[PDB]
């Protein structure tokens, strides 16, 4: 299967590379020209040498907006500044000016998402034009529309979660409370400007005419507003500043679980490569995922003689502990018994749990009805919605229907989620809804049932496609296969600096 | 002289020529193949160029890497050693073309004594003594030349080299036991007269066969172009530096020295050590060398490749280090060696050293009966010493020792074994060659017992120092102090005067397989149809095959055979198959 | 080294694309120019501002006043000495 997989991360890192450039080379160069640093070049210039840098959600908004938002116009995503891992959150000005498109909002708020869940500190790196108005109403006013950043920063200021902007440029309409509502802002002298409302608002409703400089700028909020705090003489300047900010923070939460010495992997990351089938109809044993993927080789696997169509056991990733829960067939209720009772065993012990999806749903007929497979999944339902400690899930394969719920996708707020380039994600399969259409078109022939087959087919492999999953923010990123031990070694030191609340479930439908 | 010369060679010998560049203060450099960059050569040289991949094809063999690595460094000349390209016409022409002194003889006469149809025809025109075309009981004798330039030529003396494993050298002597003063002469000027003949300078090598019944009838066998392997037991009994007067040589120097400066002052031995493992039939083997002791007795030299963290590997050949002894005569001198091998101490890596002392210690060898057969003869008749009660005993208190020591007086990390009754006794389960035991420690490292499964109870004192790289044990009251290395499963000792590892391996099952262990059950893991039946029924297959395929849900399950055996088959392509239906029987 | 294996301390630059460069600028005589390194001590890479690619490899001892370079295949062997602030070499005939 090696040389599938490879043309499909050839695709990926062809995608990353594209979006990582963001806006047109003339809006690069202009950018350049005004003497300001390139967004992702000041998201690297604020990490200290060298550091890991996991991007939330590179490829958003691809395939929409006519790709004229490159990565949704921001970059987002975890770096460790000062010794502390923080959430960055930069607008990309090389994009549209930075606009907020409906995406770029959703992509922001999962970025504080992941901040207050980790208790990570937020930097803002504002450079934004504002609301992308044909679409205001996918900006605004809604619950997760733009206001709800806002609300994000207060409610993460009263955890004591620090909130730091640095205006690097435009800072305009509600964007103004990014930095305002920061706990310590930091504004570059001639380029900065925050005002709740622009030169050409002034000169609507006042006939007033104003430069940007002259209606907000740094010079005017550090010395005469106290909107920000500190002036900054560049965008260098700025980044030294918030460097020297990070530092005053003290530290991260030591992990609630014991973490060991990391071992190597007994493997080659690649040879996942070889043991994986793009073809989700081909089956293959996980457990050869799982052996090279943890530390040593070393997995205990609990109930291995029983509910065999689900792996679960206990391992070591980077030294941290996991409990690996992983789809190795359809769900049975013997599967989903084992998986709830692992989880309560997890939840116990305090491990972190992962989630390996490759999942087309439960086993369907009468004597499994009867047997109440029903109630065994949402005992294993319970038991995800409910577990305490953190969740990370990775999309290997399919993820349909309630075996998505079951193996805890996007709804049961695993702390991160992560698709690989052959994953597909939907309602059902789609083979299982072309059949199962056909199904209720009744007999009809086969040059007639591949004709109605293929639109739905279309359907469900454009929707279900990992690119237009990332697009949509539905997973934190398409990662190539190679790199999981990787992310999740990353994302294991993450989770481990917020504390664990007490254990409570649900009724459980014994 | 040169300002900087190339070592275009590894190992210990590229140790022994960077030495004596040191020495007369030339500029060194080392290459050396990426399995060589940890090698203690490329530290002791003052610059190294990697010059290839691991395969010696790629790295030493390489002309135009070695050639390219002098170039680069501006190396004035290159000392190839031996075994590489040493006698390679190429080499030294690639060499001259580029300017580059190559130290060592002629073209000329590295293609003429590189055949023997050639050599003879060269050799036999100056009169010396050529075989008629056979010997009864042959002594392997050979005489080392050394010319110059200017036409001087002198015998530095002759060196037995006929003890000989598959015509593998391990032991070598200088003088022969078989000449006397009046037939040496003899050998001396024939050599000088194959060493005229092709016009030679440098170091060369003559070898002959002569009849262990005849001393005096000399016949030529091969001329070598190069020093030898065998060259310091020359350089020991007559105090010349073979490799500086190679240089001198090549530098245009002339001899400096003449006949009656040659003397021969005693008798040297020397011992090749091999990671090669007797037991196991010679076969090479290799490692990281864990730890190293090497000896330095009055009289003793070691030349050696070997540091502490070392890889040897099978890309080249298992020689790693000489020991040479001198002394006043030959019982002396092999007193000295075998006193030198029961020192040489190399952990990590099994070695002949063993087998060395052995022969060391061999009757025909002693009394020099020797022939080239002779080790071919006495090494069936080798064994390896028994592992002892002693040799377990000291790895289990080591391991006891280090972590009573590791627990710091933290009464439940101390192996105590305490019981409210009798205690328990701190147990290892040992594999130490062909024996695996018990040891049952009782007490504390200052004064215990121990005792061993089919063995005997003895006292036992430890001595663990954290760190370091010493242990001593005192058993039954002899003090034995151990070099020790450890890894996560194997523990190294040396001392005592013998070498051995040790594995600490896991117990028995209290209760042993039913052949049915050897039998397995393929059931199907969906409800479906077999689609395909992949192996007769009733045949032997192995646990790489399909043997049935269940389709369920549009996907094939092809279910693969888990052990080598005769599959039953119990379906047929159509059958209706339920979770769980055995679809065949795999038995042993 | 001194990250010990911890992901979010070594230096690797690690990205979901492509990987970016341990990067150092450096002041040397009259020269200041960056150093862009990628791979890993054992097998790496450095590329030099106005300057040209090398392959790298880099043995680093905790503690030791020894500290080996392999550039373009040459081994070079260095005595080291740090401040805060100042990194003196000495190796191949020259002290800098
Ligand atoms: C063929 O196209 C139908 C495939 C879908 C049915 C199977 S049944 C068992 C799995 N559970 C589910 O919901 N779909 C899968």
């Amino acid at each position: 299967h090696r040389d599938e997989h490879l043309a499909l991360v050839a695709e990926l890192r062809s995608k990353l590379a594209a979006a990582a450039l963001g806006g047109p080379e003339r809006a690069r160069e202009r950018h350049v020209g005004r003497g300001k640093l390139l967004p992702r070049d000041r998201v690297d210039g604020l990490l200290d040498p060298g550091s890991p840098f996991l991007e939330l959600a590179p490829l958003a908004a691809g395939g929409m907006y006519d790709d004229e938002c490159p990565g949704a116009g921001m970059i987002a995503g975890i770096g460790r500044v000062s010794g502390r891992e923080c959430v960055i959150v930069a607008n990309d000005a090389t994009v549209k000016g930075g606009t907020y498109y409906p995406i770029t909002v959703k992509k922001h708020l999962r970025a504080q998402e992941i901040a207050l869940q980790n208790k990570l500190p937020c930097i803002y790196l504002v450079d934004s034009g504002g609301a992308f108005l044909p679409r205001q109403d996918e900006v605004f006013p809604d619950r997760d529309h733009f206001g709800r950043i806002f609300y994000n920063q207060a409610t993460m200021s009263a955890q004591g979660i620090a909130q730091i902007a640095a205006v690097l440029g435009s800072c305009t309409a509600g964007g103004a409370y990014v930095p305002a509502m920061s706990d310590e802002a930091v504004i570059v002298r001639n380029q900065g400007t925050i005002f709740l409302g622009g030169p050409p608002l002034v000169k609507a409703a006042t006939g007033e005419v104003v430069t940007a400089e002259e209606l907000g700028g740094g010079d005017l909020h550090s010395k005469t507003s106290g909107v920000t705090d500190h002036l900054a003489h560049d965008d260098r300047d700025a980044l030294r500043i918030v460097r020297n900010i990070v530092a005053t923070l003290g530290p991260a939460e030591p992990p609630p679980w014991q973490v060991l010495p990391a071992v190597d992997p007994i493997a080659d990351q690649t040879e996942l490569y070889d043991v994986v089938p793009v073809d989700a109809r081909v089956p293959y044993d996980v457990h050869e995922v799982i052996t090279r993927i943890v530390d040593g080789g070393e997995f205990g696997e609990f109930k291995a003689e029983y509910g065999t169509t689900l792996v679960t056991g206990f391992a070591r990733i980077h030294g941290h502990p996991v409990g690996i829960i992983a789809n190795n067939g359809v769900l049975f209720g013997e599967s989903a018994v084992k998986g709830a009772h692992f989880i309560e065993l997890c939840d116990k012990r305090k491990t972190p749990l992962l989630f390996l999806q490759n999942i087309s749903g439960f086993m369907v007929g009468r004597d499994y009805e009867a047997g109440g497979i029903a109630k065994h999944g949402a005992k294993m339902v319970t038991a995800v919605a409910c577990a305490r400690v953190p969740k990370l899930t990775v999309v290997i394969g399919g993820s349909y229907g309630a075996g998505n719920y079951s193996m805890c996708g996007r709804a049961y707020s695993p702390r991160f989620l992560w698709m690989w380039p052959n994953a597909r994600i939907s309602v059902m399969g789609g083979e299982q809804a072309a059949s199962v259409l056909a199904t209720v078109r009744g007999e009809m022939t086969d040059a007639e049932a591949e004709e109605f087959k293929a639109p739905i087919r279309e359907q469900y492999e454009h929707q279900g496609n990992p690119y237009y999953s990332t697009a949509r923010l539905w997973d934190d990123g398409v990662i190539d296969p190679a790199d999981t031990r990787t992310v999740v070694g990353l994302a294991l030191s993450v989770v481990g600096q917020a504390p664990l609340e007490p254990v409570s479930y649900g009724v459980f439908r014994m | 002289t040169f300002d900087t010369v190339l070592v275009a060679n590894r190992g210990e010998i590229a140790v022994r020529v960077i030495r004596t560049l040191r020495a007369m203060g030339i500029r060194s450099v080392a290459v050396f193949s990426e399995a060589d960059a940890g090698a203690r050569h490329v530290t002791e040289a003052d610059v190294a160029v990697c010059i290839g991949p691991a395969a010696a094809r790629h790295s030493y063999l390489d002309i135009d890497a070695v050639v390219g690595a002098a170039r680069r460094t501006d190396a004035q000349a290159v000392h190839p050693g031996y075994g590489f390209l040493s006698e390679n016409a190429e080499f030294a022409s690639a060499l001259a073309t580029a300017g580059i002194v190559f130290i060592g003889p002629p073209a000329s006469a590295i293609a003429t004594m590189g055949d023997k149809i050639a050599a003879k025809a060269a050799v036999s025109a100056f009169g010396v003594p050529v075989v008629p075309g056979f010997v009864q009981r042959p002594r392997h004798i050979e005489v080392q030349v050394l010319a110059d330039g200017h036409g001087n030529v002198i015998h530095l003396g002759e060196r037995e080299c006929s003890l000989q494993r598959r015509h593998q050298k391990v032991i070598e002597e200088a003088p022969s036991p078989l000449l006397d003063e009046a037939t040496r002469a003899r050998i001396g000027a024939a050599a000088c007269a194959t060493a005229r003949s092709v016009d030679y300078t440098g170091a060369g090598t003559v070898e002959f066969i002569v009849s262990a019944d005849r001393p005096d009838e000399f016949f030529f066998m091969e001329m070598n172009t190069r020093l030898q392997v065998e060259h310091p037991v020359t350089e020991l009994v007559t105090g010349i530096d073979l490799v500086e007067q190679q240089i001198r040589i090549a530098a245009g120097e002339p001899l400096a020295i003449g006949q009656d400066d040659i003397t021969l002052t005693g008798h040297a031995v020397e011992a090749r050590v091999y990671a090669e493992d007797p037991a196991a039939g010679f076969l090479p083997t290799g490692g990281d060398v864990l730890g190293l002791r090497e000896p330095t007795g009055r009289g003793v030299r070691v030349d050696s490749g070997l540091a502490a963290g070392t890889v040897v590997g099978s890309d080249y050949d298992p020689m790693l280090s000489k020991i040479i002894a001198h002394g006043s005569d030959r019982a002396s001198a092999l007193q000295i060696l075998d006193r030198a091998l029961a020192d040489t101490a190399v952990l990590g890596v099994t070695t002949n050293i063993e087998f060395l002392r052995f022969l060391l210690a061999d009757d025909d060898v002693a009394a020099g009966r020797l022939d080239t057969g002779l080790l071919d003869r006495r090494a069936p008749d080798f064994a390896p010493a028994t592992v002892g009660d002693e040799q377990l005993i000291a790895a289990a208190a080591y391991l006891w020792a280090r972590q009573w020591s590791a627990a710091g007086g933290d009464l439940w990390r101390v192996p105590s074994g305490w019981r409210v009754g009798e205690w328990a006794p701190a147990t290892f389960r040992l594999h130490a060659g062909d024996r695996t035991d018990h040891v049952y420690i009782t007490g504390n490292p200052e004064r215990a017992s121990a005792a061993v499964e089919h063995g005997d109870t003895h006292t036992v004192s430890a001595d663990f120092t954290p760190g370091s790289d010493t242990f001593a044990v005192t058993l039954d009251g002899l003090r034995t102090d151990y070099r020790v290395a450890v890894t996560d499963s194997q523990i190294w000792l040396s001392g005592g005067g013998r070498t051995w590892s040790v594995q600490k391996v896991r117990e028995e099952p209290v209760r042993p397989d039913d052949a049915h262990s050897g039998d397995a059950e393929l059931v199907s893991p969906m409800p479906g149809s077999v689609v395909a039946v992949g192996v007769p029924d009733g045949s032997d297959v192995t646990a790489g095959t399909v043997v049935v395929t269940v389709e369920a849900m549009k996907m094939e399950h092809a279910l693969t055979a888990p052990v080598d055996g005769v599959a039953k088959i119990l379906v047929a392509v159509g059958d209706q198959v339920k979770v769980g239906q055995p679809l065949a029987r795999i038995t042993a």
